[PDB]
């Protein structure tokens, strides 16, 4: 089910990095 | 110095044995023996969408829920609050 | 259990309370001279102050002294040790035969254990030293008891403890809420875990979190443990769990049988008896049954009369459907069992006789029942006409086969055309014979 | 107490240009197998130790010699009676057999073998005559003047 | 309540009984007939007990069932367990883990005992006080002061460090009475001297007390250490040599470490450190050997620490095993001139009832006189060894029909249920097809 | 001392000529057999020929054993003697010709010299180093000494938990450590320590001891086949996985041979080339016959003395292959035969003459003669055998000497070998087979 | 049957190795995990970090 | 295939380890997965020795130390290897023939393991 | 083709890792600056002052072959290229690389 794929490793290759995880907020 | 004494007598009741153990500062007494106080509960938490008991809690926002529709909803409204607020 | 066996429906020996046999009893039909005898031979392994006797089976090929054997282990019951054993495995890449006969009849002597378990169980609510009013040498704070507290599902008591405690509960790491179990007979504090009471859905511990004790925090039982010499020589030989460098090696080398010694076996029946004059142990002499013993050779025969002479030797039944063979080991020696005259005087024989046409018929029947099959009276007839030529195991396995036929055909009973057509499907050894002679050019070797 | 008449260590392959990381790789897998196993090994230490060298037992010293056996005789009697003896012997090298004898029987003792300091005679004097646990004092018949 | 040895078939045998000049009586320890047989392993055991001559060979021979294992069981029971008896059969030699050399050495070797007698210093009393002082945090020196009492002295011991984790170890308490030796420190508890405080719960209950040890404190005992040389050999084999004492599997062990075990062995003899307890191999059926291993036999007994051999055979005029060679009793012409061969005559009548009087004494069994004459007669036209079978048998008879008895009619009873050699075999001649292979 | 069957043979009773004294050192016949046995001696004293193979040949009871026995006195005890028996090669370890071997490099001694390096002295200071290495300080009656030693020795002080304080003893050949006890000084401390004292040493901390060290050619394959001189995790996990015996190869073997020419030059080593015994030979078979030839061909064998007791007998191995003594032909033209005789009555009466004194028993002439008459039938060794048991019969009846009484009644009471065969003759359909 | 939990593995927090926390997310959750003494030398042992996709059994 | 001229490990643990291999033909720097570290370690991997890297195993050879640094001490216990005269990155298409009893005895016992049974097997 | 080292140790000098070595001969004396390893194969094998030995440069290979001040020191020059021809059989090569630590075999059979 979770085998990756050549697609998916380029798009996430050729994607720019990911957001910052944000803080932990107490709610 | 600091010393724990382990002491065994023979006393009368005809005779019998007894076991003490002193110790010689009572910083040692109380490293021991805290004579903590029996633990508290914890409050069986309950998921504010779906009001099923709380299986998982969300790391950004420590709210605790049971479904990834309930995860979806609290992050929609993490999301608003941050628009709102900023 | 649930599959059928060639023997699953000797349920004993039908004797009566005299000791006489009835004609068809507990699975057994006939052989009531057989059955007599083997009963006075159950009656000798339950008076359990004899050692080393032994009773030998002669009889032609299918004539129930197997199953003899069955229903005196039937008789004798679980409790008594019943070890069977065939000739051929004296043969060991491993080990040396006497040393195999050696551990089977050490198999057979077994040893019941009963002891009694103390524990309090219980989650730790108080942890409580009780100091006195006068420290011992003036200074500081002497200790006299540490009572503990213990909650179970269904009570809660308070124990006044030995101050030595105080070092195992630190050792365990015991604290309130943790689940604590504390054996009598020992004086030790072992932590059970932590109760689960105090655990949240969050946390990922596994073997930390336990549930609350359910019965009453004072658990005692009487422990009845069932052992055998062999069980303890083997432990003792190649001992398992410990952290020396040779249990490790132990552990990685293959496991292989050994010569256990005369001195392990002695040391055994010491703590054996003390065991018994202590009272927690009681002997329970059983039998070995050695089956096909015309396999074993000059040797093994030669170390059974050691073997039986013992004092410690249980009750050994043999078994033999030879005649006037020669002795496995020896050139051109011949003996009427293939056994050697020498043990031949030490055993005492119980003869097995042919069936008559009407046994073997009872015993057709019986084994249709064992097996959930109907037979009409007219097929159970020509099946039993089949059984007086051929043989009888011949006969009892025609069953299933015309059993499966007469499904096919649409029936729920064997008629007796299943079993004519399964006759000439199957043949039997005379048949394949007379077809062998017939064309001895054609076949091989 | 067999020891093997020769010991010798595993022989070694030497080359004059042997591959680099052999050597390496053969020092680690030693080290990690000792680290694992040597602390499983102590309990066979003493047996190792006795098939390794052997040293003569303390009982032949008096089985070589008929006056200790007679000393032996005379001070079992002596400590059995509830008596302090006083051994004087002409050698020094005596003494040190008898230091030997005496500590394998058990027997307490303080030495004046002349050697001692002037100072220190006086010290081991008073301690024989004040602590009654020191049974026999061995004594050197032309020291202490 | 059975112990673990029950009645078997010498159970009966409690020595030769002999007298002083070693002449047999007729029926004393359980020994019937067999007179010249009896005195003749009466000068056995007597050459066995003085220990002076090594390699010494003695051959049991005589017809079946004449009493050669109940001879050898005797001498075995009159030795005492101070002497060692290594009984084996003649199968037991063919091993898959050593060569039949090396069992017939290990065989002679676990036949003599080696006994190391020393004094040591022993200190045994009642504990009345026992205080240890230790260091609350950190690696410290505990200091301890223990009290020992007895009828007559008490004492108070200061504790070095070592005594006082080996107290600590063992768990040692007020009341108990434990045994100390000095140079080793090893403390053995063996009881208590009264019950502990009885306010303490979990303690279980309290067993039976011990009396306290009277006298001195410190007395003098005599340890007696005692191994045999098979033991000597297999503890210094290798290293672990001593789990080998117990699973066996001890491999060959080398000549160079036997050789060394044997100059240590008459070196401490010399030096009177140990004594050497010869004792006996009883070899039963020896006729199972080969050449090899008689061969072996031949020049094994001619060592000063060879033990003495006892061989029991019922062949006659047969071939050697290994071999296409005729010999008497099995055994080749060069042992059978190393060795003294004690014959056994059959049984007469009255033997015969004797041993079977004997034998249902041991059962307890008791049997008629009528019953005792018709037993005897079935063992005189069959053997000794079924009638032996048929008291058992008729005493189970006869309790099932809640007799107290033994009749004749218990005894035909079971001889219909159990046939012997004689009638199986013309049983097996009438149905001679019926068996497999003829 | 138990006396043994050949504990009166002390030599072989020759005079300096070489000629055999009719009765000397325990040997009453047998001249020719005893002054081949000294040429025999004396080649091996010689110590210049390898391989040279003697058959002592002859009925049982020739004292072929004894000859071989006094050979073994007569060289010493300084000169190696191997004992083996014919039925001894067939091990379940290695190979009948790796014993036969094995059994050839054990008849050659070495004897070399040794200096051994101790430190010994009571513990003042044992500061680890750092893997760390150990800085001791060590005190004796003479003076201190400080040392600083290897990690393995420091595990090996650890190990014999070496406190500040105790008397220690320090092999630095073998990097042995053996505590021995705490110093005596401090045996007054305490009243219970659990602790053995010893006393102080009184030589110095370091000494040096030349030492001559006994050992054989099969005591080095051994040391190099299966060491354990490292002292190494693998040394126990080779001894502990692999105890059993190995088919040492001929490379060992010549290496050893390299390392022993080399020490025999350095001046430190003697080389003892000693005696091969195998007693029943005709025991072998035609495999070990076989590899015997190239064995003695060889210039490193020893001495090797042969006896058999077999006729014209077949050699086990073979089918129906039939040799003079149960030795293949080819192996009786490498070996030199003595032959040893029957015993004349007056020879038969001499050794049981010697075998009374030997044990300790006293007989009357009328006993000796009638003992004598007895082994004139049966055999010698079952009229030896009579002795003890009359001996212990005239001791129930408080006599201190045998007489003829006694001997009737042992002999009564024991049969001999013709007899047994006679009563199983008469009676063979009731014995077994 | 066996439950089990499957995630990708977000952050490991350990505290001085007494207690810690592990993050666990997949495509549709996220959540922390207290961590205790047992759990952290099995993650340590097994070297788990960040963008590790692991599985752990509940019972064992 | 190279000498090393860096080997940097990236901390998050170690995200990765950067490492600089130099050949006659130039330099490259690559990016090793964090399991390589280990490797590395165990074969005592530091700048200036000749190793090469198995892109698909990861598996290191140290074989030896750059000829460069010959002269860094008078005497060294060292094996001195040439610096690799081709690319960095080395590719090869090959045909090797393997038999069926090659897989058997390849898969009757285990290769390598840090367990105690794995070493002492 | 090896390169060999052989005379007599003058002076010896390791230092918290950084060494020196001094080595002569009749006709020549020479110091060496050590590197780790070949200062732990001289920490191993215990060399002082005086002693007689060679070394195998690629290898570390030390061994004493006397002291002097017994073996007279070497003649010549210090470092020597030697070459040493070894003659080795089928059977050898395969129970050396039959497995780890395998030449063992060769002395004691187990191959
Ligand atoms: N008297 C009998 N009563 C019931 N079943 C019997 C009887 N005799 C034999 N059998 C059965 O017939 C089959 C033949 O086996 P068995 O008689 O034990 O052969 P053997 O006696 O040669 O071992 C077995 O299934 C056995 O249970
Ligand atoms: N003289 C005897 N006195 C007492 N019991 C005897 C005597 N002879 C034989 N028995 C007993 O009869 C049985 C057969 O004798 P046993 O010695 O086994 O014969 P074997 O000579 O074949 O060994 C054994 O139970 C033995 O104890
Ligand atoms: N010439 C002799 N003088 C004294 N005793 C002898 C003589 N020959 C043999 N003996 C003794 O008689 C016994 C038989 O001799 P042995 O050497 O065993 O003969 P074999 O040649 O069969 O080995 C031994 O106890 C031996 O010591
Ligand atoms: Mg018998």
């Amino acid at each position: 089910r979770h085998r990756l794929s050549r697609r998916v490793l380029l798009e996430v290759a050729t994607a720019p990095d990911p957001p910052p995880r944000p803080k932990p907020v107490k709610m | 110095g600091p010393i724990i004494t382990y002491h065994s007598v023979t006393v009368p009741l005809a005779r019998c044995s007894r076991t003490f153990i002193t110790f010689s500062d009572d910083a040692t007494f109380e490293e021991w023996f805290p004579q903590g106080r029996p633990p508290k509960v914890p409050v069986r938490e309950v998921c504010p969408v779906t009001h099923r008991p709380a299986l998982y809690r969300d790391p950004v926002t420590d709210i605790p829920y049971a479904t990834a529709r309930a995860f979806k909803i609290i992050r929609e409204a993490y999301k608003k609050y941050i628009t709102a607020h900023g | 259990t649930q599959r059928i066996a060639s023997h699953s429906h000797v349920k004993g020996l039908g004797l009566d309370e005299s000791g006489l046999a009835k004609q068809a009893a507990s699975g057994l039909v006939g052989q009531e001279n057989a059955r007599e005898a083997c009963g006075v031979i159950v009656e000798l392994i339950k008076s359990k102050k004899m050692a080393g006797r032994a009773v030998l089976l002669a009889g032609p090929p299918g004539t129930g002294k197997t199953a003899l054997a069955l229903a005196i282990a039937q008789e004798l019951g679980s409790k008594v040790p019943f070890c069977p054993m065939v000739g051929s495995e004296v043969y060991s890449t491993e080990i040396k035969k006497t040393e195999v006969l050696m551990e089977n009849f050490r198999r057979a002597i077994g040893l019941r254990i009963k002891e009694t378990k103390e524990v309090y169980e219980g989650e730790v609510t108080e942890l409580t030293p009780c100091e006195t009013e006068n420290p011992m040498g003036g200074y500081g704070k002497t200790i006299s008891h540490v009572i503990i507290g213990l909650k179970t599902a269904k009570g809660t008591k308070q124990l006044k403890l030995d101050p030595s405690i105080f070092e195992s509960l630190q050792k365990e790491r015991v604290e309130a809420g943790d689940v604590i179990y504390i054996e009598a007979n020992s004086g030790a504090v072992k932590r059970q875990g932590r109760c689960d009471t105090y655990a949240t859905e969050f946390d990922l511990e596994a073997e930390e979190y336990v549930p609350l004790p359910k019965g009453d925090v004072h658990k005692k039982k009487e422990i009845i443990q069932d052992v055998t010499l062999h069980d303890l020589d083997v432990a003792n030989a190649r001992p398992q769990g410990g952290q020396d460098i040779l249990s490790m090696m132990g552990q990685l080398m293959k496991p292989k049988k050994t010569e256990i010694t005369d001195k392990l076996r002695g040391e055994i029946n010491k703590v054996v008896n003390k065991y018994i004059d202590q009272g927690i142990a009681e002997l329970v002499p059983g039998v070995l049954f050695v089956d096909e013993v015309h396999m074993l050779d000059i040797e093994c025969f030669t170390y059974l009369h050691r073997a039986l002479e013992s004092s410690i030797a249980p009750i050994v039944i043999f078994a033999s459907n030879r005649g006037n063979c020669v002795i496995r080991g020896t050139e051109d020696i011949t003996s009427p069992h293939g056994i050697p005259l020498d043990l031949l005087d030490r055993v005492m024989i119980i003869r097995t006789m042919l069936y008559t046409p009407q046994e073997m018929k009872q015993i057709i029947k019986i084994r249709a029942q064992t097996e959930g099959i109907n037979i009409s009276e007219e097929a159970l007839n020509h099946l039993g006409e089949i059984g007086t030529k051929t043989t009888l195991r011949y006969s009892v396995q025609l069953l299933t086969p015309a059993n499966l036929l007469a499904k096919i055909n649409g029936k729920d009973s064997i008629e007796k055309e299943h079993v004519e057509e399964i006759s000439e499907l199957f043949y039997d050894a005379k048949s394949s014979a007379k077809i062998l002679a017939d064309q001895q050019d054609k076949y091989m070797k | 107490f067999v020891m093997p008449p020769v010991e010798a260590p595993p022989p070694s392959l030497h080359a004059c240009h042997p591959p680099p990381w052999l050597a390496p790789r053969q020092a680690a897998f030693q080290e990690q197998l000792a680290s694992e196993l040597w602390p499983r090994a102590r309990p066979l230490h003493r047996i190792v130790c006795n098939m390794r060298t052997q040293f003569p037992d303390l009982r032949l010293i008096q089985y070589d010699c008929g006056k200790l056996q007679t000393l032996a005789v005379l001070l079992r009697q002596l400590k059995a009676e509830g008596h302090r003896v006083l051994i004087f012997t002409q050698m020094t090298r005596m003494l040190d057999v008898l230091e030997q004898f005496l500590t394998y029987h058990g027997h307490l003792y303080l030495r004046l073998d002349g050697s001692t300091r002037v100072e220190q005679r006086q010290a081991l004097m008073e301690r024989f005559n004040a602590d009654k646990r020191i049974f026999c004092f061995i004594l050197s018949t032309r020291s202490g003047g | 309540v059975t112990r673990i040895e029950r009645i078997g078939a010498h159970s009966h045998i409690r020595g030769l009984g002999l007298d002083d000049a070693l002449e047999p009586r007729q029926a004393s320890q359980g020994m019937v007939g067999q007179l010249a047989a009896r005195r003749a392993a009466g000068v056995v055991l007597e050459m066995i007990r003085e220990g002076k001559i090594a390699g010494r060979a003695v051959l049991i021979a005589g017809q079946p069932g004449t009493g050669k294992t109940a001879i050898a069981m005797g001498m075995a029971q009159a030795l005492g367990p101070d002497t060692p008896f290594t009984a084996i059969a003649g199968s037991e030699i063919f091993s898959l883990e050593m060569s039949k050399t090396e069992a017939l050495t290990q065989a002679f070797r676990r036949s003599i005992g080696v006994r190391i007698k020393e004094e040591t210093e022993i200190i045994e009393g009642e504990v009345v006080e026992i205080q240890i002082d230790r260091p609350a945090t950190g690696t410290g020196s505990k200091v301890g002061k223990l009290t020992l009492k007895t009828t007559e002295m008490e004492t108070i011991y200061d504790l070095g460090t070592k005594m006082i984790e080996s107290l600590t170890k063992d768990k040692v308490q007020a009341g108990d009475v434990i045994t100390i030796d000095k140079a080793t420190g090893k403390i053995s508890k063996l009881g208590r001297s009264f019950t502990r405080a009885r306010d303490y719960d979990a303690m279980g209950s309290q067993t039976k007390f011990v009396q306290c040890p009277d006298g001195e404190l410190q007395k003098r005992k005599e340890v007696v250490h005692t191994v045999s040389l098979h033991e000597i050999d297999v503890i210094n084999s290798r290293t672990q040599g001593f789990l080998a004492l117990f699973s066996g599997d001890t491999g060959e062990i080398k000549s160079e470490v036997r050789e060394q075990i044997n100059a240590k062995v008459a070196e401490w003899r010399e030096e009177g450190k140990a004594e050497i307890i010869p004792g006996v191999l009883f070899i039963d059926e020896v006729h199972m050997l080969d050449i090899e291993s008689f061969s072996f036999l031949n020049r094994a007994l001619e060592s000063d620490m060879a033990p003495v051999l006892i061989m029991a055979t019922n062949r006659g005029i047969t071939r050697i095993r290994g071999t296409s060679y005729q010999s008497p009793h099995g055994i080749p012409i060069d042992l059978l001139d190393r060795l003294l061969i004690v014959s056994t005559t059959p049984y007469s009548e009255k033997d015969t009832k004797q041993i079977l009087r004997i034998r249902c004494e041991e059962e307890d069994v008791e049997m008629s006189e009528d019953a005792y004459t018709v037993l005897t007669r079935i063992g005189l036209e069959t053997s000794l060894r079924y009638a032996i079978q048929l008291i058992t048998a008729a005493s189970l008879v006869c309790r099932k029909r809640k007799g107290t008895e033994v009749q004749v009619d218990d005894i035909k009873r079971v001889y219909s249920l159990f046939l012997d050699e004689s009638r199986s075999t013309q049983y097996m001649k009438e149905y001679q097809d019926a068996f497999l292979f003829n």
